[PDB]
């Protein structure tokens, strides 16, 4: 049995959101690496970050539409969900809301805590932290602890803010 | 203290299996046949995950066949894998393809390294 | 920034055959004595010293052929770009020159593989 | 050049410890204790063991070399890049105190080990016959040591007693060699 094998050897974090949301950018921030050479993710990135006495294994899966049917393949053994939204791209709020809804009804993601990053706040096109919350109907969620954190992956603002929530809920 | 001793024997039996040809050659075949798609880059392709699923199935199959033939039940197998002896009676080299079943990071590294090695041999051969 | 080019130059060398083939030939020739046991043999250390001399000769030739002086090389190896532009797989035989533990694992693993292949062939 | 290559390491955090002393002193037993590993099938070491232990911010790489006379001419192959010397004595084996003192003296005179901090473990203190660390230090004239820091620590590798006390001293002196 495969699960028995893991005792021969720890937090798995699933990072999802639409294409261009800033997921990879955030991940390289978390990993303290150079940002300048980030391209659209055609598959997925993993990086492990040491914080809070935890090993954070963060899976950044590409958000283009053609990749979204593969999301299901990364649901198993998820401990935290981090969902990223481009807060300046209002015309995609419906699309990202529907992905988030499908994620929150997913069996394999039954009771996983979810953090929502209202990204790209550096830009003042960005909608307030939670003009976005609802429109997304986040106060209606009921079998799960959640949070929304205004942030900015470019420069770093509020990322640590959200990351602290992510792991009081481990 | 006696089934403690029996668990030590199970630890040894597993180590023997993981060094043997019934486990090692199918693992070797799989790695050599499926690594060509594994590029030495940070970003992973979706196809890596699908190949990992195939690897997981092979690993489960090899282990079930072993447990059945030798006659070791899963509870016992669990006790042996949790034992600290499992790490010290089996080398890191021997344990690697086992840990790769649950740990994709180890799996990718294994596959990427083999691809590098096979591409190198293909290049040297190209003209002697 | 000239350091970034040096980093990529080094990574290109470590991916190339000028480096990789002499390294592969040493490892394949010498690994048979590396048993997969915890305790190491005194002979492993002499073989590691031979490995060091090979790696040093290889790096020294490359640097002089291309025109990179030792302090440029040190600057590049010290840059964080070194770790991001070169993978752990490509770095492994490099780090094995300094780190015996990495060296032994490399030899033990190749020895296991060569034996497995020998078995498969007669099987 | 080869020393430049260590900068390519993840956190070049790493401490190289050389563990020496006569055969039967308890070196391998100590090593396995440090690594929290089973000691039940330890045999005389014909070559050497290496164990990496995470302790108080450092990765300690401990090199355990066999202490039989036939192996001691190889000790010097392990001197270069030593950050810390741990020297182990069987405190109960008084008949071999002169032999072990002579090995320590030669080590402390060795050019390749100059300025290296040395921890002397007075091992097997679980034995009633064990001589006190105080008596061993006096016998080895340890006070006369110059040009390096040193420490002697009573321990039993078999029980684990005193081992962490010695290793706490080691971790405070990871840089004594370089600062000197
Ligand atoms: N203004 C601003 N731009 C950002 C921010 N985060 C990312 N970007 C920019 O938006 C683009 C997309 O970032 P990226 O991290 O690639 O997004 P992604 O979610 O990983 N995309 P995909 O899922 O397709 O791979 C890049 O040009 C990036 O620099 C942010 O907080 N503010
Ligand atoms: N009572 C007692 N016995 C000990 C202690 N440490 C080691 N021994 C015993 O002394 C013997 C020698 O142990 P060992 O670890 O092999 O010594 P060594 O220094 O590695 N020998 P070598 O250098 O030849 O390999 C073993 O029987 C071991 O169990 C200790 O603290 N107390
Ligand atoms: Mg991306
Ligand atoms: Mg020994």
């Amino acid at each position: 049995l495969l699960s028995i094998l893991r005792k021969l050897k720890e937090v798995r974090i699933l990072l999802l959101g639409l294409d261009n949301a800033g997921k990879t950018t955030l991940l390289k921030q978390l990993a303290s690496e150079d940002i300048s050479h980030i391209t659209p993710t055609q598959g997925f990135n993993i990086k492990s970050v040491q914080s809070q006495g935890f090993k954070l294994n963060v899976w950044d899966i590409g958000g283009q539409r053609k990749i979204r049917p593969y999301w299901r393949s990364y649901f198993e053994n998820t401990d935290i969900l981090i969902y990223v939204i481009d807060s300046a791209d209002r015309k995609r709020f419906e699309e990202t809301g529907q992905e988030l809804t499908e994620l929150l009804e997913e069996e394999k993601l039954s009771c996983v805590p979810v953090l929502i990053f209202a990204n790209k706040q550096d830009l003042l096109t960005a909608a307030p932290a939670s003009e976005i919350a609802e429109g997304l109907n986040l106060h209606t969620i009921r079998d799960r602890v959640w949070q929304i954190q205004s942030c900015s992956a470019l420069t770093g603002e509020g990322v640590q803010d959200g990351m602290n929530w992510v792991c009081k809920n481990v | 203290a006696e089934e403690e001793d029996e668990v030590e024997w199970v630890v040894e039996s597993i180590a023997g299996f993981l060094r043997g040809p019934d486990w090692s050659i199918p693992i070797l075949d799989f790695v050599e046949q499926k690594c060509e798609v594994f590029d030495d880059e940070e970003e992973s392709k979706l196809t890596y995950t699908e190949i990992h699923q195939e690897y997981k199935e092979l690993v489960e199959k090899l282990l079930e066949s072993y447990l059945k033939e030798i006659g070791i039940n899963e509870d016992q197998f669990q006790e042996a894998c949790t034992s600290p002896l499992a790490k010290t009676r089996t080398s890191q080299a021997i344990l690697q393809p086992v840990l790769a079943a649950e740990d994709f990071t180890i799996f990718k590294a294994m596959m990427v390294q083999k691809n590098i090695e096979m591409q190198l041999q293909a290049i040297r051969i190209i003209q002697e």
